[PDB]
DNA sequence: ATCAATATCCACCTGCAGATTCTACCAAAAGTGTATTTGGAAACTGCTCCATCAAAAGGCATGTTCAGCTGAATTCAGCTGAACATGCCTTTTGATGGAGCAGTTTCCAAATACACTTTTGGTAGAATCTGCAGGTGGATATTGAT
DNA sequence: ATCAATATCCACCTGCAGATTCTACCAAAAGTGTATTTGGAAACTGCTCCATCAAAAGGCATGTTCAGCTGAATTCAGCTGAACATGCCTTTTGATGGAGCAGTTTCCAAATACACTTTTGGTAGAATCTGCAGGTGGATATTGAT
């Protein structure tokens, strides 16, 4: 039987990921998550269905560069495996 | 319990998008709890503006002074 | 050659807090650059609400929305206390 | 015609009247209502007072009797929501907070 | 008649920028000049950015542009993706780029 | 009525992509990049008018403004545009 | 009466006072490589200021770069500057 | 023998001691002809107000300060306790300076 | 490296649903013509403050020696994370129906603007007041050899 | 485990540069009266959005196997920190002289104001035609024996 070695499918993803532009996230969940936490700020809100589209393709892209700038410094201790510390570093030198 | 909606293989395809090769087992939590920080700090704002509006409705543009507000301008929504 | 700063409401204030404490000169443009720079802070974002909203008059709570935007939370809720009572007591009285 | 000012009838010590002009002239809104300057000098005061209060505490850990710009460094940078509130702003010779990453002290 | 936008060789709408001055809360005053500055500038980035943008969507067999195509203007001219460095360009993606250790030897 | 730059973005689009279209949410797009690009030189344009006392923004404001905005090379092709165009309006 | 030219600048943020810097920013350990990278870095940096602040000059047809003219230039770079206005 | 402290004492003293001060670290004299300099390759004959050139330096060495900072933590980062070109590379990218 | 086997991706193609482009009507925005006002530039000064240099004293930059300890290079196994098969349940897609919110018009009280007049709080400069820099000396904590 | 060497920290003290208080004038805020705008409430409407139900597809949860990456352990040459001599150039305070910033007046090009006409940009439906499923075939890359 064939199988792939460990890698080569997670290449492959990264390049067909990189070159699509759909949302990453099933939308019934995050949009029950927009819902649950706008409710611990006001109570009774309805939702534009733009402006969850919105929140989501934001959130999309924030995580998007945060994994990239995570990816470089799980690259630069010399591995290719990120963790959460490279996360914690990310965030640190951004401000965050 | 909802805040795990944002399934593994879902975190996964967004650290492919930003061109990650290999992911720790501990990374997903800790993208779901920058997610929620995240989240919260725009609808925070967002829902500030609904208030102001005297409105009960959350708006697109709501979401985008929100994002605007806080550095990370979004395009295509106005 | 008439120029104004905040120099002596700081004073009074810290007057208020500190009835023995002094402040240096540079101490004191380091708060009138703040003072400054929350006044255009708030104003500004009470100007794109207002506008947001077609409305052409900045009010009260104009001011009160810059200000639940603009600073952290319990912060933000001590300084809200703190505007609602001064108009409140500006209105009666 | 009795004089009062409003930042008497407001309770204030910030000028009520001069935030107002600098409202009414800084190209904000075509009007300006009444209640806006209260509120905004009052903001304004309050913050005032919250930085000098944590500043003139810093100065009093120092022995010394006037604030420099060293003790409101330390009073913002210390406090969480007032670093927040000042995240991208340089104090003028106030210095950064005493601060050695563990991994640096000798083993 | 005659337009302000044809007297100024433009396409842009030289009396909107003007209204948009007056009613944005700018200054108490505005210039019979700026706007026409301001729309000629207008003018021409949206002209970089739709050439660019263009040429992305040809090179994609495609007859329209789509935001994908202006994310790959964007972020493949260096002066533009300054001037939008903190802008989100949504359902553009990212740009391919795969870090060179992470390739098989 | 909602507004927008939809109509003079297509005739720059028909002007250098004779026979390009655009999808609806890349118009979007355009809007709110010029959207955007208006707010950013109109705010530094009264900020440039009021640090030095004047109350009227004129084309002068609009050109320090772009200066400060737009990274050199596209600063110096915006400016040649701004000024090509009020010379054209002042003589037309 | 006029100035000689200055030339070279640069060289006198010297190894010293980039040790100074780094103190300050906790560094215990320094590679010899870095003090150059320093001055680059610096240089970028005083260069990108300087030239908004300038601008601010020019277009108030001043020949004298001003404080406030300083300050505005690090306000629209995002790095607000307290205690010189 | 003579006494020498061993490397990194002093180190980390000077850290301590310039960490609790707030002067500024670069000579005023030798900043003021830098920035004069690069003013000039900007604008010739221009004049600078003796505040102006203090508020540069301010600026510069609060900068400078911070991106040490972050470039230290990028050292830590690798295991390591000198800070390297690629440390202050990642943080400048990170940071958005690039 | 070659060579066969295997899996994935790209470019093509057709049929057509759906998105975009085209079209025509109309309320609102821009344009026009004329009258009137005004911001700010141009000219004229009066001083503030900046450029540049000077002396001299000492703080600091520089080059040098040397050695401790760090960064770099390497090795190796354990155990973590990748890849894959399987089954199920969550999400997706589609349809129906109301309530509920977002907008909209109008009109009058209330709120805000603005010119004129009067008063006073804020400022600049002078006079007064003072904490803290910058010294000395002793106790104390730390560091490194031994 | 001490002991010498060095640095850090503490408490004192006084003079003056810097901070605070005093003083009196006047610009700006307050009071008054009148003109102008607007907020909001009452009634009304028609989209949106939320609730709800249903089928089914595909994406996820789970378990299994193993390859290979990360962390630990080790070793070593050379780089960077510590310390010192040497000498220069920065710092401090002031002089000199003029450049240029700021205050003031005058008056015109440019901006605002207003009534009315002309043009235009938005909108919804019709007409147009592109982009997308879902197929194939060929190019390309991967993996395992050898
Ligand atoms: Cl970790
Ligand atoms: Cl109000
Ligand atoms: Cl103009
Ligand atoms: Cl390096
Ligand atoms: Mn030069
Ligand atoms: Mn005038
Ligand atoms: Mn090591
Ligand atoms: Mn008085
Ligand atoms: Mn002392
Ligand atoms: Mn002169
Ligand atoms: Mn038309
Ligand atoms: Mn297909």
């Amino acid at each position: 039987p064939h199988r792939y070695r460990p890698g080569t499918v997670a290449l492959r993803e990264i390049r067909r990921y990189q070159k699509s532009t759909e949302l990453l996230i099933r939308k019934l969940p995050f949009q029950r998550l927009v819902r649950e936490i706008a409710q611990d700020f006001k109570t009774d809100l309805r939702f534009q269905s733009s402006a969850v589209m919105a929140l989501q393709e934001a959130c999309e892209a924030y995580l998007v560069g945060l994994f990239e700038d995570t990816n470089l410094c799980a690259i630069h201790a010399k591995r290719v495996t990120i963790m959460p510390k490279d996360i914690q570093l990310a965030r640190r030198i951004r401000g965050e | 319990d909802n805040i795990q909606g944002i399934t593994k293989p879902a975190i996964r395809r967004l650290a492919r998008r930003g061109g990650v090769k290999r992911i720790s087992g501990l990374i997903y939590e800790e993208t779901r709890g920058v997610l929620k920080v995240f989240l919260e700090n725009v609808i925070r704002d967002a829902v500030t503006y609904t208030e102001h509006a005297k409105r009960k409705t959350v708006t697109a543009m709501d979401v985008v002074y929100a994002l605007k507000r806080q550095g990370r301008t979004l395009y295509g929504f106005g | 050659s008439r120029k104004e700063s905040y120099s002596i409401y700081v004073y009074k204030v810290l007057k208020q807090v500190h009835p023995d404490t002094g402040i240096s000169s540079k101490a004191m443009g380091i708060m009138n650059s703040f003072v400054n720079d929350i006044f255009e802070r708030i104003a500004g974002e009470a100007s794109r609400l207002a506008h947001y909203n077609k409305r052409s008059t900045i009010t009260s709570r104009e001011i009160q929305t810059a200000v639940r935007l603009l600073l952290p939370g319990e912060m933000a809720k001590h300084a809200v206390s703190e505007g609602t009572k001064a108009v409140t007591k500006y209105t009666s009285a | 015609a009795k004089a009062k000012t409003r930042s008497s009838r407001a309770g204030l010590q910030f000028p009520v009247g001069r935030v107002h002009r600098l409202l009414r002239k800084g190209n904000y809104s075509e009007r300006v209502g009444a209640g806006a300057p209260v509120y905004l000098a009052a903001v304004l005061e309050y913050l005032t007072a919250e930085i000098l209060e944590m500043a003139g505490n810093a100065a009093r850990d120092n022995k010394k009797t006037r604030i420099i710009p060293r003790h409101l460094q330390l009073a913002i940078r210390n406090d969480e929501e007032l670093n927040k509130l000042l995240g991208r702003v340089t104090i003028a010779q106030g210095g950064v907070l005493p601060n050695i990453q563990a991994v640096l002290l000798p083993k």
